[PDB]
């Protein structure tokens, strides 16, 4: 099983970027997919119950298209590595990463 | 879908320890995604949360209980336990082993805990007493434009008894009361269903009355 | 501690009318809260979380709202299987943790029903025993109150009888009640005549119904 | 991962010549807003890696316009208008599109020359160093074009393995031939065992494959 | 304009861990990403990660996971890497360099680490004796570590001389020979004599190179 991302993002301050992964070549379901940094939570995507977006980034952050999430009013300390967490039906964990730089 | 299961005695003398069982279907209890939790309700009083288990064996009790509570998880089995010592009357009450969601250690800006709990096995009812387990006799209630019919359901210990009409076939019109406490000590119960006259002479009822504390079920015939 | 209270304590509203429950922090705990439903015998069921996402599946007339210290689910459009207790849970890191309130019962308002009455004597599998249990049954009634009387020989039986109502229908929203007699054989033997006395709302005239040992 | 093949991995080039590095990558290195980050690099032997075209096509401050960049999707072309002596060096390519980034196996530029054959010498191992249980044997190939050279020991004809190292010195300032060093390492018990000792090189300034040998 | 000074070389025994230095000049240092590669063997290039100095945040490549640590003192400056636990396989040159729209446009002088459980030993130096040219050479065997220098005739004979690159040996010790070609009349009447030195140890030898 493999996961293909967007690609590492070059954007500036106060635009827009979407953070889209792709989970290839399984035959697994996709219960869950987190949405992480190295230490926060921007947003999970659950199956049976829906979207929750973490209280840090409700300001500007939109769930979609798709699995991913769209990020408004990049900021400089955005800069960072994103994780697209994919965990599937049963065994699960499917890892896709992508760099974003601001500035 | 998961669907979780509870096991377990539903009379446990005091001071001695309640041990109950959660199997879960349709999933893996090693999933990541979610704790495995317990949390019970003593009857006509609100919900209690016990604690939690990961598949990784970390543990979150409630602290009013930390002190008598251990939940354990076999992944293998793909069940998860939970074991209570010292009970007392205040333990008496329905335990339901539910899901909830995991919190990675990982999320310096998560303090909470998101999503709820969102799937619960049926409950099972645990009295704590010292009176030993007592089967309940079924009498008929029977029949004289629409007839009612039913089942007496006397003196039994403990809860809960459940009634179920010609084997779950018959489900319009049936109306189980909630059980009374006797002068005796022991609980009685009435169950009822409302039925066409026309059909007295041709359809049988039969009430199947479930007594699980005492392994003990009854079919009574209710005729004219 | 965080403390959780509820009110009101028990509502009661017509099918279609907007039901507005109530749920309190005793400090902040944020957009940390979910909202359950409970109905009669069964286990709770996830309706919000997270104070205003609905769960998916779950009907759109059942919507949470607030933040901090004062939370509101909201029923906009009561429908009578929507008779259940609702809960809130605090889902915050703080002490008490998975705190659940005390609940709010949402009772369904109906149209006068008069109740259906019926009355069993004792089985004679029940007779060998040495008790004899007289069971007098309102089926499909609205409201609650209603008053039974047990005339033994035209002697107001008092003290020797329980009742036991239901509670309110998930379609039709009526209560059923049943009043158990409970006699010796031997006194049970010793008179002819049981009747039991109902008189509700729904009647113009007290019922009777009635049987003769022997029938 | 981005697997980045370069190639060619080694190229003798004439000054004033116009040379082309081709980097192929595994997998497309467009991000969904056609950003495509390919960068080529020149590191010099005295020097640290410097940048010299970004993005495809986009060229580094300070860089000569002789270096220029093209290609798409997945083969990407390095330009070099013409070689100065001071462009010799290891080229990389470098894709920052997927994480984690990864290099090409890098090109180096060499200077081209005819063929030229080596002088082949064997020396054996000293008497002083014997004393103390070891013995060295050493092959000696001498000015030689190009680099392509295959050594092998025949100890009594019996073809040796794995127990010689090779060392090459960088092409020579002069006439940018290499010469090689061969070091058979034995013990003086195994070495007193027999009798002949060979070194074989085939090279392509040699018609046929030269044998230099001593006797023990 | 920018630039990228490293810390120096360091020689350290197999199990430890140091700390590389990268201090930053020229440029705002807190609005780029510095990044770190690793050479291998003289050829082979690796990114290892980075670190964003302006909030810390780490990235790291997982081919390399708990190889290296990325720390920062903005008040200086200066980017930090250490390397944990080394190997022999970790013998390399590490690499500061600058991160710009995600190529490296700025790199620092390097920093060659080395990892042997060898201690200093000077070495023994044995002649490579000759039988129109004749070769003759000198080899200079089991020492540590590098560098060791050979002259000939003290710096007089420099022409048709090839010192090759040491090759470490499965000892963890280094080993080298210098030959020179000179013409075959000369070998009974001029003496030749290979002047080795190894600094390390405070070694220095001439011998003598006879037929
Ligand atoms: C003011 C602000 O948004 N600061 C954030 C910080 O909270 C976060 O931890 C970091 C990435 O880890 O990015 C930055």
């Amino acid at each position: 099983g493999t996961i293909e991302t967007t690609g590492n993002i070059s954007a500036e301050k106060g635009g827009s970027i979407i953070l889209q992964c792709h989970l290839s070549s399984t035959t697994a379901q996709v219960t869950q997919v987190n949405w992480e940094q190295q230490d926060q939570l921007l947003a999970i995507s659950n199956a049976d119950l829906g979207w929750h977006i973490s209280p840090s980034f409700k300001d500007r952050v939109a769930p979609g298209p798709g699995l991913g999430l769209t990020l408004q009013s990049l900021t400089v300390n955005d800069t960072g590595e994103y994780f697209c967490i994919y965990h599937t039906y049963p065994d699960g964990t499917y890892t896709g990463r992508i760099f974003l730089e601001v500035l | 879908q998961v669907h979780l299961q509870e096991s377990g005695p539903g009379l446990v003398k005091p001071s001695e320890t309640l041990s109950l069982t959660c199997t879960v279907s349709g999933g893996s209890v090693s999933s990541g995604i979610y704790y495995w939790s317990w949390i019970r309700q003593p009857p006509g009083k609100g919900l209690e949360w016990i604690g939690y288990i990961y598949y990784s064996g970390s543990t979150n009790y409630n602290p009013s209980l930390k002190s008598r509570v251990t939940i354990s998880v076999d992944t293998s089995k793909n069940q998860f336990s939970l074991k209570l010592s010292s009970v007392t009357a205040a333990d008496t009450a329905v335990y339901y082993c539910a899901r909830d969601y995991y919190v990675s250690g990982n999320y310096y800006n998560v303090d909470y805990y998101f999503f709820g709990v969102d799937v619960w096995g049926q409950g099972t009812t645990v009295t704590v007493s010292s009176a030993s387990t007592k089967g309940p006799s079924v009498f008929p209630l029977a029949p004289s434009g629409t007839a009612a019919l039913g089942c007496l359901v006397k003196d039994y210990f403990p809860e809960p008894v459940t009634v179920s009409w010609n084997s779950g076939a018959l489900t319009s019109g049936v109306h189980t009361f909630p059980a009374v406490l006797q002068s005796s000590g022991l609980y009685s119960l009435s169950s009822v269903v409302t039925v066409p006259s026309s059909s007295l002479g041709t359809q049988t009822y039969i009430c199947n009355v479930n007594h699980k504390p005492s392994n003990t079920k009854v079919d009574k015939r209710v005729e004219p | 501690e965080i403390v959780l209270t509820q009110s009101p304590a028990t509502l009661s509203l017509s099918p279609g009318e907007r039901a507005t429950l109530s749920c309190r922090a005793s400090q902040s705990v944020s957009s940390y809260l979910a909202w359950y439903q409970q109905k009669p015998g069964q286990a709770p069921r996830l309706l919000i979380y997270d104070a205003s996402n609905r769960a998916t599946g779950i009907p759109a007339r059942f919507s949470g709202s607030g933040s901090g210290t004062d939370f509101t689910l909201t029923i906009s459009s009561l429908e009578p299987e929507d008779f259940a207790v609702y809960y809130c849970q605090q889902r915050s890191n703080w002490p008490p943790l998975f705190t659940f309130g005390p609940g709010t019962k949402v009772d369904i308002k109906r149209t006068v029903a008069a109740p259906s009455v019926f009355i069993f004597p004792p089985s004679d599998e029940q007779l060998k025993s040495g008790t004899a249990s007289v069971v007098c049954l309102l089926n499909n009634f609205y409201p609650r109150e209603a008053k039974v009387q047990w005339k033994v020989d035209n002697a107001l039986q008092s003290g020797n009888s329980q009742e036991s109502v239901t509670e309110q229908d998930s379609k039709d929203s009526t209560y059923s009640l049943s009043s158990t007699l409970t006699l010796s054989k031997a006194d049970y033997e010793k008179h002819k005549v049981y009747a039991c006395e109902v008189t509700h709302q729904g009647l113009s005239s007290p019922v009777t119904k009635s049987f003769n040992r022997g029938e």
